[PDB]
C-alpha cells in the first residue's frame, strides 16, 4: 500500500465530519462531528510524522486531542446553559439572531 | 538544558499567572471579596503587561527580535507591537466589564451594568436567576476567562510554530465562547450567539489544524521560519503547502470575519454581552489579522503569487458583502458587526500588499480600529430602554444625541472614524492600508475598498442622522453611565480616534518600525 | 513509496470501520448509535497510530476517547433521549442538497490537493522511535513544545471555568435534600 | 517669519471649539466671541492680503513642516492669487453669514441648550477647513481638509435647517463623499506613481514639488494613469464644485438649510472645488486635463444653460437661486478649464463676484422667506410696496447675479466669455445665451414677488412682510458695496489674480492665443 | 424632468439597486447555525482557487 492512502482518509473523515456539521441539528452530535473533523487532522500528523521521519506531528496530534477534549467539554457546558432554558438541544433552536 | 526567555516571555507571562491567581480568587476568596480583588487583580495585572511589552520593545531595539522558548515564539517588532495593542485594549474591555449597576437603594450591585447575569447556569427569567439579581451575587469568574483570552490573543501573533498558534487560537476562543453566553438582558439572544459562535469556531479550528497538518506534510517542520525556507527552497511537496495555507486561511478569515466566513459575526456581537462584544471585535481581530500577518509574511511569502489571488476576491467580497449588507441593517448592534465585517476587509486589502508598507498600514489600522470598535460599543452599552435592556434598534435612537449631544458627539465621532473621514483615525488607518495595498499593486482593491467606503458611509450617517436630526421619540432611551470606570473607557477611546486622527505621526513610527517580521 | 502487506491490510480492515463509524455519526439517526460510532472511528484511528508506529498515540486515543465518548453518550441520554429516532428530514430548504455539494465537493478538491506525496520520499520512523516512541515524545514535548504544553493547561483552567459557570448550578436552585423534604410542616408523608 | 497662514485657519477652529465649550446660558455672548472670531480672521486674511506682493514669487507666506513623512506628506502652507482670492472671500464672507444666522438657530430645541454656540461653532470650524483647503499647499493635506469640512456642514444642514433637512444632508454629505473617496483613490494612485518614479526620493505630496517635476518633463507618466487620476481629481471637485450632472445635490441642500448655512455651502465651500479644479486638476496633469479639455467645457457650457432653464422653471425661491448658482459654477468651470488668461483670470474674478452676489441674493430671499411661512414664488406678490429696501436690495442682488456690467460679476463673466470664445467660439455662444436666460429667471422672479398687488396677508395678516431690520442691513450693504465696487473697479483683484493665473499657464504650457 | 427624472433618476437607481442587494444579502444571514457553517466549508472555494491559481487558470 501507498501511504498517502492514510491521507485520503483523513481527507474523507473530516470531509464526513464537515458534512455532519452540517447535516445533523442536534449539539452532541455537532461535538461528534467536530471530534471526527480534529482526529481526521491527527491522522494527517501522524502519517506525515511518520513520512518526515520525526514525532513532531505526533505531539502535535496529542494537543489536538487536548484541544479537541477542551473543546468539547466548552460545548457542553453551553450546550447545558441552553438546554436548561429552552429544554432542548438542536441548533436551528437558536434561530433568534438573524437577518 | 533549554534557555528560557523569561524577559521576552514576560508579556502573556504577567498575564496567565495573572488569570491563575485569579482562578486562585475564585477557589479561595470569600464571596465579598472576590470582585475587588479580581479588578484589582486583573487590570494591574495588564498594566504590569503594558509596562513589560514596553521594556520587551526596549530590549528589541537592539537584535530584530529573538525566538524565545526553543522557537514556538517569536517577540519581533510586529509582535510586541501587537501585543502592545492588545493589551492596551485588554485594559479597556476589562474596565468596561468591571462596571456594576449604577446605583440602588440595596447594596446588591452585581456587575450587571456590564451585562452579566449573576449566575450563567440559571435559567433565564426563573425565580433563580430573579433571586440571585436580588442578593447581588455576580460570576466573577468572568475576570479569569478574559485574561485568559487576551492570553491566548497575546501569544497569538507571536506564535511562530504552527502548534503554538493553534494552542492560543483555542486558549483565546474558548473563554470568548464561554463570555458570549453571560450577557444579562436578552439571555436568550445571548445563549443563541455563544452557541452559533461555538460551534463555528470549533469548525473552524479544524479547518485550522487541517490546514496545519498540509503544512507540516509539505515542509516537515512547524516553526513558520522552516515552512518559509522549505517553500522557497522547492524542496516540499509545493501543493500540500498550498492547501494547508489555503486551510489555515480558513481558520484566521473566520477568526476576522471575512465574508466567506463571516455570518457569525452580526450574530454573535449582536447577542455577546455589549462589554464583551467591545472587548472581543477589537482584541480578536488584532490577534487574528496579527496571526494572518506573520503566516503571509514569515511563514509564506514565497506562494505571494498563488494565494494573492485568492485573498483579493475575500477582500473583494469582505469590503462589498460587509457594506452592502450594512446598509439595510435597523439594529446598531448588527451593523456595527457587519461594519467589522467591512473593516476586516479593508484590513486584508493592506495585508496582500505584502511590502513592509503592508506591515506598517495593519499595525497601525489595527491599533485605530480596536480603540474606535471599543469605544463604539461601549458607547452602545449605554443606551437603555425602559425596560433596562440595551436600546440597540436603530430608530429608537432618533434624537438620542438630541438628548446627549457629549455621548452623541463621541458616537458620531466613532462613526466616522469607521467611515474613514479625515482627521479621525480611521481615515489615516484606511490611507494606510490602501496606500500599501496601491504600493503593492493591488490598485484595483484600492479602488473598490474606496467604492465599498462610498457605500458603508451612507449607513455610518444614518446614525448621525437620527441621533442628531431628528426629534426624540416620546419613549427615547437614556444614558446609564454607570459607572467611572465606562466614562474612563469611553474618553479615553474617543481621545485617542481623536488624536491617531488629527497628529497620526505618533505611532505611525512605532508601525513604521514594526514592518519587518523575524524571520 | 510502499507499506507492508499486513500494514496494508490492517489500513484497509481498519480504515474501512473507521469511515463506517464516521458514516454511521453523521448518518445515525438514534444518538446513542451516533456516540457508538465514534468510538468505533476513534479505536479504528488508535489501531491505525498504531500501524503507523505511533504506540503511544493510539493508545492514549483509546484512553481517553473511550471516556469522552462514554460521557458524550451520557448527554445524549441527558439532553437528546434514550432511544429518540431522529428525523434528519431537512429542515432548512434546500440546505440538505447544498451541503451534500459542499462536502462532496471539499473532499475532492482537498484529496486532489492531496495528490501523490510518499512518491517524494516516505523516511522510516524508525530512526526517531529508535530509543523509545514515548521517550522522543517526552523530548519534544517538554523541549521544543514545553510553551505549548503549559497552554494546554490554560485550556483545561477555561474548561473547568466554563463548566462552572454556565453548567453548575447554585444554591438559589440546589434540589431539596430528603431531610428537607420530609420536614415540610411534615409535607412528604403526612 | 510669524506663521500667518497657521493663524488664519486656526482661529476660526480655536474659536468654534472655544464657542462650543461655553455654557448654554452665554448664547449671546457665544454668539458676540464667534462674530469676534470671525472678524479675527478677516483681519488676519486682511494682513496677509497686505503683505502678499503680486509681482513677488508664485507663493508666498510659506510654512513648512513635517506632519506625516511616513505617507510623504507635510505641514505645507502657502497662498497663491488663486487661493488669496478665495480666502480674502471667505473671510469676509464668514463674518456677515455669522451676522445674517443670528437668530437662526433660536428656535431649536434640546442639545443641552448648545444650539446657537453649535451652529456658531460648525459655520467657524467650516470657515477654518475651507480657509486651510485654501492656503494648503499638499495634495494630502488639502484633501484631508477638502473632505473633513463636509462633517461641519453635514451637521449644519441636518441639524438646523427644513423639515426635510435629514434627507437634505443625507445627499449632500454622500454625494460629496463619494466624490471626495475617487478623488481618494487618485490620490493614492498618485502617490503610487510619484513612489516608482525617480523625479523624488519617494512618494511625495508636496505640491509644488510634484508640480515642478511634471512641468520640468522629469516625471514622466504613462498618459493612461495620468487620465485617471485626473479623472478622479475631476470626478471629485464635479461634485464639490456642482458640474452638471452632479449638481442634483445642490438644490436639495440649499433649500432645506438656512440662508446662512446655504450660502456657505454655495457662495464659499463649493468655490473649494473649482479652486481645486485650477490649482491641482490642470497643474498635476496638464496633459490630462488638456485632452479632457473638450469634454469638461462642453459639461460646464451645458451646466450654464441647463441650470438657467431649470431655474427658469422653479417654482421655489431659494431652489431658483440654487440653481443660478449651478449655472454660475458652470462659467467658473468653463472659464477654469479653457486655459485661457483671459479666461481663467475672469474664472478666479468670477469665483469671488459668485460669491459675494449669491450670497446677496440668497441671503435677501432667505430674509424675504422667514417674514413670510413660504419658499414658493407664487406665495408672494407685491412685496415692494410693503417693504421698499427689502425689494431694491433684493433687485441689486438679482441684477448682479445677472451679469450687470455696473456690477462685479459681469466683469468675470465678459472675461470667461470672452476667454472661452477666443479658443471654443461655439461653446462662447452657447454660454452667452445665459446672458439672456438670466435676465429671464432674475427679472420674472422679481416680477412675481415684488410687484404687482400686495398679495394678501404681506402687508397686513399675523405674518406681514417687514422691511429688513438694522442687523440684515449690516448684512447687505457691505455684499452691495463690494458688488458695485469689483465692479467699478475690479483692478485690484485683478492685479492679484493675473500673475497667479500666468503662472499657472505657464506650468500647464498654455498660452492665450494670438489674435488673427 | 429630465432632472427630476433622469439626472436625480441615476442616484435613485443607485440607491434603489444598493438597497435590494443590501436585502438580497440580508437574507443570506438565515440565522440558523448551520447554514453559516455551509457558507464556512464554501471554504472549498477559496481551496479550488489556491490550487488552480498555480494551474494557470
Amino acid at each position: 500500500m501507498n501511504p498517502d492512502n492514510y491521507l485520503y482518509l483523513s481527507a474523507l473523515l473530516f470531509t464526513i465530519g464537515a458534512a455532519g456539521v452540517l447535516l445533523r441539528r442536534n449539539a452532541i452530535v455537532m461535538f461528534m462531528c467536530v471530534e471526527l473533523m480534529l482526529n481526521a487532522a491527527n491522522l494527517a500528523f501522524v502519517n506525515f510524522s511518520r513520512m518526515h521521519g520525526q514525532l513532531d506531528g505526533q505531539v502535535v496530534a496529542f494537543f489536538t486531542m487536548v484541544v479537541a477534549a477542551c473543546e468539547v467539554v466548552v460545548g457542553l457546558a453551553i450546550i447545558m446553559a441552553i438546554f436548561r432554558t429552552r429544554r432542548s438541544a438542536s441548533v436551528d433552536d437558536a434561530n433568534l439572531l438573524k437577518h | 538544558t533549554p534557555s528560557i526567555e523569561y524577559g521576552l516571555l514576560s508579556p502573556m507571562l504577567i498575564v496567565f499567572g495573572v488569570a491563575i491567581a485569579g482562578v486562585l480568587i475564585e477557589a479561595l476568596a470569600p464571596r465579598q471579596s472576590r470582585y475587588p480583588l479580581q479588578v484589582t487583580l486583573a487590570l494591574g495585572g495588564l498594566i504590569a503587561t503594558v509596562v513589560a511589552v514596553v521594556f520587551v520593545a526596549r530590549g528589541l531595539s537592539g537584535t530584530p527580535g529573538r525566538p524565545a522558548v526553543l522557537g514556538a515564539v517569536v517577540l519581533d517588532a510586529p509582535a510586541v507591537f501587537l501585543q502592545g495593542t492588545i493589551a492596551l485594549v485588554g485594559i479597556l474591555g476589562i474596565m468596561l466589564i468591571a462596571e456594576r449597576q449604577k446605583a440602588t437603594v440595596s447594596a446588591g450591585e452585581a456587575r450587571g451594568l456590564e451585562d452579566f447575569t449573576p449566575q450563567a447556569s440559571a435559567v433565564a427569567g426563573s425565580v433563580a436567576e430573579q433571586l440571585a439579581t436580588k442578593t447581588g451575587v455576580m460570576q466573577t469568574e468572568v475576570f479569569p476567562l478574559t485574561m485568559f483570552a487576551i492570553g491566548g490573543m497575546l501569544l497569538f501573533p507571536a506564535a511562530d510554530d504552527l502548534l503554538t498558534m493553534f494552542v492560543a487560537l483555542e486558549v483565546l476562543s474558548l473563554p470568548l465562547y464561554l463570555l458570549c453566553g453571560l450577557a444579562r438582558r436578552r439571555r436568550l439572544l445571548s445563549q443563541e450567539a455563544a452557541l452559533k459562535y461555538f460551534l463555528l469556531g470549533a469548525f473552524s479550528s479544524a479547518f485550522f489544524i487541517y490546514g496545519a497538518a498540509m503544512l507540516y506534510g509539505s515542509a516537515g517542520t512547524l516553526d513558520l521560519s522552516g515552512i518559509a525556507e522549505s517553500v522557497a527552497a522547492g524542496s516540499g511537496n509545493t501543493s500540500l503547502a498550498l492547501l494547508g495555507v489555503a486551510l489555515l486561511l480558513v481558520g484566521v478569515l473566520f477568526k476576522v470575519g471575512a465574508v466567506p466566513f463571516h455570518s457569525w459575526i452580526p450574530d454573535v456581537y449582536q447577542g455577546a454581552p455589549t462589554s464583551i462584544t467591545a472587548f472581543m471585535a477589537a482584541a480578536t481581530k488584532i490577534a487574528a489579522f496579527g496571526a494572518m500577518l506573520r503566516i503571509f509574511y514569515v511563514a509564506v511569502p514565497a506562494l505571494r503569487d498563488d494565494w494573492r489571488p485568492v485573498l483579493w476576491a475575500i477582500a473583494i467580497l469582505t469590503m462589498v458583502v460587509g457594506t452592502v449588507t450594512a446598509v439595510t441593517q435597523t439594529d446598531v448592534k448588527r451593523m456595527l458587526a457587519y461594519s467589522a465585517v467591512a473593516h476586516s476587509g479593508f484590513i486584508l486589502t493592506g495585508v496582500i500588499a505584502a511590502n513592509p508598507a503592508g506591515v506598517s498600514s495593519t499595525l497601525f489600522y489595527l491599533f485605530a480600529y480596536g480603540f474606535s470598535t471599543l469605544g463604539a460599543f461601549a458607547v452602545v452599552g449605554l443606551i437603555r430602554n425602559a425596560a433596562g435592556d440595551e436600546e440597540t434598534s436603530m430608530a429608537q435612537w432618533a434624537g438620542l444625541g438630541r438628548r446627549y449631544p457629549i455621548v452623541g458627539v463621541v458616537f458620531s465621532l466613532f462613526l466616522l472614524a469607521f467611515a474613514g473621514i479625515p482627521l479621525t483615525s480611521g481615515f489615516v488607518s484606511k490611507f494606510a492600508v490602501f496606500k500599501a495595498a496601491g504600493e503593492g499593486g493591488a490598485i484595483p482593491l484600492v479602488i473598490i475598498g474606496v467604492i465599498a467606503s462610498a457605500v458603508a458611509a451612507y449607513f455610518y450617517v444614518r446614525v448621525i442622522v437620527l441621533m442628531f436630526f431628528t426629534e426624540p421619540p416620546d419613549d427615547a432611551p437614556e444614558l446609564v453611565v454607570p459607572s467611572g470606570l465606562s466614562t474612563a473607557v469611553v474618553t479615553v477611546t474617543a481621545a485617542v480616534t481623536f488624536a491617531l486622527g488629527a497628529l497620526p505621526q505618533p505611532l505611525l513610527d512605532l508601525a513604521n518600525s514594526a514592518e519587518t517580521f523575524l524571520h | 513509496a510502499r507499506t507492508s502487506t499486513s500494514e496494508a491490510v490492517v489500513f484497509w480492515v481498519v480504515g474501512t470501520v473507521a469511515l463506517v463509524g464516521a458514516i454511521g455519526v453523521v448518518a445515525a439517526r438514534k444518538a446513542v448509535y451516533s456516540a457508538v460510532f465514534l468510538a468505533c472511528t476513534m479505536i479504528s484511528l488508535a489501531v491505525l497510530y498504531i500501524a503507523q508506529d505511533a504506540p503511544f498515540l493510539g493508545v492514549v486515543q483509546i484512553v481517553v476517547y473511550t471516556g469522552a465518548v462514554m460521557m458524550l453518550f451520557l448527554f445524549v441520554l441527558m439532553l437528546i433521549g434514550v432511544d429518540l429516532t431522529e428525523s434528519l428530514v431537512e429542515t432548512i430548504k434546500g440546505h440538505r442538497i447544498a451541503a451534500l455539494i459542499a462536502g462532496a465537493g471539499f473532499g475532492i478538491l482537498v484529496i486532489a490537493g492531496i495528490g501523490n506525496v510518499s512518491v517524494a520520499g516516505f523516511s522510516g520512523l524508525a530512526a526517531a522511535n529508535s530509543g523509545g516512541n514515548v521517550e522522543g515524545l517526552a523530548a519534544l514535548i517538554f523541549t521544543r513544545y514545553l510553551w505549548a504544553f503549559e497552554l494546554t493547561s490554560a485550556l483545561l483552567i477555561t474548561a473547568a471555568l466554563g463548566a462552572m459557570v454556565l453548567a453548575h448550578r447554585e444554591r438559589f436552585e440546589r434540589r431539596k435534600t430528603q431531610r428537607e423534604l420530609a420536614i415540610e410542616r411534615f409535607q412528604t408523608g403526612g | 517669519t510669524f506663521p500667518w497662514l497657521t493663524v488664519l485657519w486656526a482661529v476660526p477652529v480655536v474659536g468654534a471649539a472655544v464657542v462650543i465649550l461655553l455654557p448654554a446660558a452665554q448664547q449671546v455672548l457665544a454668539k458676540w466671541l464667534a462674530l469676534a472670531v470671525s472678524v479675527l480672521t478677516l483681519a488676519v486674511t486682511a494682513v496677509v492680503a497686505i503683505g502678499f506682493d503680486p509681482a513677488a514669487a508664485q507663493y508666498q507666506f510659506v510654512e513648512s513642516h513635517r506632519w506625516i513623512p511616513s505617507f510623504g506628506t507635510g505641514y505645507i502652507l502657502g497662498v497663491d492669487g488663486i487661493a488669496l482670492a478665495l480666502v480674502v472671500l471667505t473671510a469676509v464672507l464668514v463674518p456677515l453669514l455669522i451676522i445674517a444666522g443670528w437668530n437662526d438657530a433660536s428656535r431649536q430645541t434640546g442639545l443641552a441648550g448648545r444650539s446657537v454656540q453649535a451652529y456658531l461653532a460648525l459655520t467657524l470650524a467650516v470657515e477654518g477647513m475651507v480657509l486651510m483647503s485654501l492656503v494648503a499647499l499638499d495634495i494630502l493635506l488639502f484633501y484631508v481638509f477638502f473632505e473633513a469640512m463636509l462633517i461641519p456642514m453635514y451637521f449644519l444642514i441636518g441639524g438646523f435647517g427644513g423639515e426635510n433637512r435629514s434627507r437634505a444632508a443625507v445627499k449632500f454629505l454622500l454625494y460629496n463623499l463619494f466624490g471626495g473617496l475617487i478623488m481618494l483613490a487618485a490620490v493614492i494612485g498618485l502617490y503610487v506613481v510619484t513612489a516608482g518614479s525617480d523625479a523624488f526620493a519617494a512618494g511625495t505630496f508636496d505640491f509644488r514639488e510634484i508640480v515642478a517635476a511634471v512641468s520640468s518633463g522629469e516625471f514622466a507618466v504613462n498618459p493612461a494613469i495620468m487620465n485617471f487620476l485626473f479623472l478622479g481629481f475631476m470626478f471629485a471637485f464635479a461634485v464639490k464644485a456642482p458640474l452638471w450632472p452632479f449638481h442634483r445635490w445642490l438644490p436639495d441642500a440649499a433649500v432645506e438649510a438656512t440662508p446662512a448655512s446655504a450660502v456657505l455651502m454655495m457662495a464659499v465651500m463649493d468655490k473649494v472645488g473649482t479652486f481645486g479644479m485650477l490649482r491641482y486638476c490642470l497643474q498635476l496633469f496638464p496633459d490630462a486635463s488638456t485632452y479632457f479639455r473638450p469634454v469638461v467645457i462642453t459639461l460646464a457650457a451645458i451646466g450654464i444653460v441647463y441650470g438657467a432653464v431649470l431655474a427658469i422653471g422653479q417654482t421655489d425661491v431659494m431652489r431658483l437661486i440654487a440653481y443660478t448658482s449651478i449655472s454660475h459654477f458652470g462659467f467658473i468651470i468653463l472659464g477654469i478649464f479653457v486655459m485661457t488668461s483671459q479666461g481663467q483670470s475672469g474664472s478666479t474674478l468670477y469665483m469671488i463676484n459668485h460669491g459675494i452676489s449669491t450670497a446677496a441674493l440668497f441671503l435677501i430671499a432667505g430674509f424675504l422667506v422667514s417674514r413670510r411661512g413660504s419658499r414658493l414664488i407664487d406665495s408672494y406678490g407685491g412685496v415692494q410696496k410693503v417693504a421698499p429696501v427689502l425689494a431694491g436690495t433684493f433687485l441689486v442682488a438679482g441684477l448682479a447675479t445677472l451679469s450687470l456690467p455696473g456690477l462685479a460679476p459681469f466683469i468675470s463673466e465678459f472675461l470667461v466669455l470672452i476667454g472661452t470664445f477666443t479658443r471654443y467660439p461655439v461653446v462662447a455662444v452657447f454660454a452667452a445665451t445665459a446672458l439672456v436666460l438670466s435676465a429671464v429667471y432674475i427679472l420674472w422672479t422679481y416680477q412675481r414677488m415684488m410687484t404687482g398687488p400686495v398679495r394678501d396677508g404681506i402687508g397686513d395678516g399675523d405674518r406681514p412682510v417687514r422691511d429688513l431690520v438694522p442687523r440684515e442691513l449690516v448684512v447687505v450693504a457691505p455684499l452691495l458695496a463690494l458688488l458695485l465696487v469689483l465692479g467699478i473697479y475690479p483692478k485690484p483683484a485683478l492685479d492679484v489674480i493675473n500673475p497667479a493665473v500666468e503662472h499657472t499657464l505657464t506650468t500647464i504650457g498654455q498660452t492665450d492665443p494670438e489674435p488673427t | 424632468t429630465v432632472d427630476d427624472k433622469a439626472v436625480d433618476g441615476t442616484a435613485g437607481g443607485l440607491a434603489a439597486l444598493v438597497s435590494r442587494t443590501s436585502d438580497a444579502l440580508r437574507q443570506v444571514q438565515t440565522g440558523f447555525a448551520r447554514s453559516y457553517a455551509l457558507s464556512m466549508l464554501g471554504g472549498s472555494a477559496l481551496v479550488v482557487a489556491a490550487i488552480l491559481a498555480v494551474q494557470l487558470w
